[PDB]
RNA sequence: CAGGAGGUUGGCUUAGAAGCAGCCAUCCUUUAAAGAGUGCGUAAUAGCUCACUGGUCGAGUGGCGCCGCGCCGAAAAUGAUG
């Protein structure tokens, strides 16, 4: 789910990781699988 | 050796369509359809959350009895609890008249955590807020 | 948050007298080993019966309370149970069997004080 | 590695680490070395082992916890070994032991076979269940995942090779 | 890593909230501090993590009133480069 902003965490148990340059958001929920690159 | 599971019925009603089906039928039980039995003990006591030692032996001993309902409910029920149909906002003449609160919060205070000497001075803080009157 | 309060009151609830002990009992939901812990108002009367300040917080707060430094339970969990708050004369026998006749290693105790010195852990249970 | 520093009790095997490349602790059959970095020179000591840092720069305190916990797990496995266990559900299809590699019946229509590395550890004591053991830990996990990589997930329905402590979900399909 | 003391057991709905179905509730006992009980949920429950802790352990860990420098947002048409 590549949005270029709106990487604001919404599932209340997600958390944000930077890795190899990109920004990923990982919850325990496959609906929210954001990455902004 | 038969283990017990903690439950609670509805309060006031007797029907056990789902209550006496898969709920208890899952762990272990016997015979069901206790309209006859739950009206024999539900009607004489309870509008106020009634919890009795739920035993699942073989439905041989008639239930009926009736344990003294717990604290907040058996203080706060006889106002009507009339609202709730629309939205939650402690309305519908939810005024209870504190003297009536004392005569519902009255002799029936036997079984609680180690004491309650008077439930119309300190337990009313739980009762009135949980009902809606702040 | 806590800085001037807490201790200034948990040590006051521990220093009503000098006949405390230690305690720990832990795993279930709240009211029926509040049977044992709150029917320390039955075997006693509303005592700070493990009112549970902390340890290391109570351990360098009890210098300010000056209760002889009963530092035995720097090991496995310390309550610093102040059984002297209502009646510390016979409540130890009622508090030992409350955790003894239950699930395995229910209520472990640590140190104890016999109102003038520190009582031993091997003689506190017996 | 901690908020402070930690002792590393050592038994059975010894140490050494004179080459500098990687320090070592092998037990009865253990010769598992570790490729540890340059300086952060570890100290050879008595029956307990500790570790250093020259400062609190976010290079040295980054290497610090890895430098401890990459020796602290090397000292443990060479005397008993690690293990990882592997459950497998299904409607009647199991693994067997034709040689020392292992077959499976999933939809190649008879055979699925995969070969283990030098840490060979096939052992079946049931009917379909299997577990992997050995000396290492970084290569136990990838072999116990290469076994998983054949018919790995299960989405709608209870099937599939699993792990042991996973509560893996379900959701209905047509009706239910 | 070890632990979550049940009067917290609905008010409509009780076919079912017992925080963890659809609605605010902003109390008390007592102790490992409290869960006015944040999440996974089905028929409620069952249980698990810490959003609390004592244990364990011991000294640099959670946000910013602001700046200095950087990162993704950034796709062409004969072979490339400041």
């Amino acid at each position: 789910m590549k949005v270029r902003a709106s990487v604001k965490r919404i599932c209340d148990k997600c958390k944000v990781i930077r890795r190899h340059g990109r920004v990923y958001v990982i919850c325990e929920n496959p609906k929210h699988k954001q990455r902004q690159g | 050796v038969v283990a017990v599971v903690k439950l609670q019925l509805p309060a006031g009603k007797a029907t056990p369509a789902p209550p006496v089906g898969p709920a208890l039928g899952q762990h272990g039980a016997n015979i069901m359809e206790f309209v006859k039995a739950f009206n024999a003990a539900t009607a004489n006591m309870g509008d106020a959350i009634v919890p009795v030692e739920i035993t699942i032996y073989a439905d041989r001993s008639f239930t009926f009895v009736t344990k003294t309902p717990p604290a907040s409910y058996l203080i706060r029920k006889a106002a009507g609890l009339e609202k709730g149909a629309h939205k939650p906002g402690r309305e519908k003449v939810g005024r209870i008249t504190w003297e009536q609160v004392l005569e519902i919060a009255k002799q029936k205070m036997p079984d609680l955590n180690t004491t309650d000497l008077e439930a119309a001075a300190r337990m009313i803080a739980g009762s009135a807020r949980s009902m809606g009157v702040e | 948050r806590n800085v001037e309060l807490l201790a200034t009151l948990k040590e006051n609830l521990e220093r009503a007298q000098g006949s405390f002990f230690l305690v720990n009992y832990q795993g279930l939901p709240a009211k029926e080993t509040h049977a044992l812990r709150q029917a320390l108002k039955q075997n006693g009367a509303r005592l700070f019966v493990a009112k549970n300040t902390l340890i290391r917080l109570a351990l360098k707060e009890l210098g300010l309370p000056e209760l002889d430094g009963l530092q035995g339970p720097s090991a496995v969990v310390f309550y610093e149970d102040p059984v002297a708050a209502a009646k510390t004369l016979v409540q130890f026998a009622k508090s030992n069997p409350k955790g003894i006749p239950q699930v395995k290693s229910g209520l472990l105790q640590g140190q104890i004080l016999t109102a003038k010195d520190v009582e031993a852990l091997a003689e506190l249970p017996t | 590695s901690r908020i402070g520093r930690l002792p590393i009790p050592v038994p059975k095997g010894v140490s050494v680490e004179v080459a500098p490349g990687r320090v070592k602790v092998k037990g009865p059959k253990g010769e598992l070395e570790v490729p540890v970095s340059p300086e952060m020179r570890v100290v050879v000591e008595e029956g307990v082992v500790r570790v250093e840092r020259p400062s609190d720069e976010r290079r040295h305190k980054s290497l610090h916890g890895l430098t401890r916990t990459l020796i602290a797990n090397a000292v443990k496995g060479v005397s008993e070994g690690y293990s990882k266990e592997l459950l497998i559900k299904g409607i009647g299809y199991r693994a067997r032991l034709v040689g020392r590699a292992l077959e499976l019946t999933v939809g190649f229509s008879h055979p699925v076979v995969v070969e283990p590395p030098e840490g060979i550890t096939f052992e079946v004591p049931e009917p379909t269940r299997v577990r992997v053991s050995g000396i290492d830990k970084q290569k136990v996990g990838q072999v116990a995942a290469n076994i998983r990589a054949i018919r790995k997930p299960s989405a709608y329905h209870e099937k599939g090779i699993y792990y042991a402590g996973e509560p893996v979900r379900l959701k209905p399909g047509k009706a239910g």
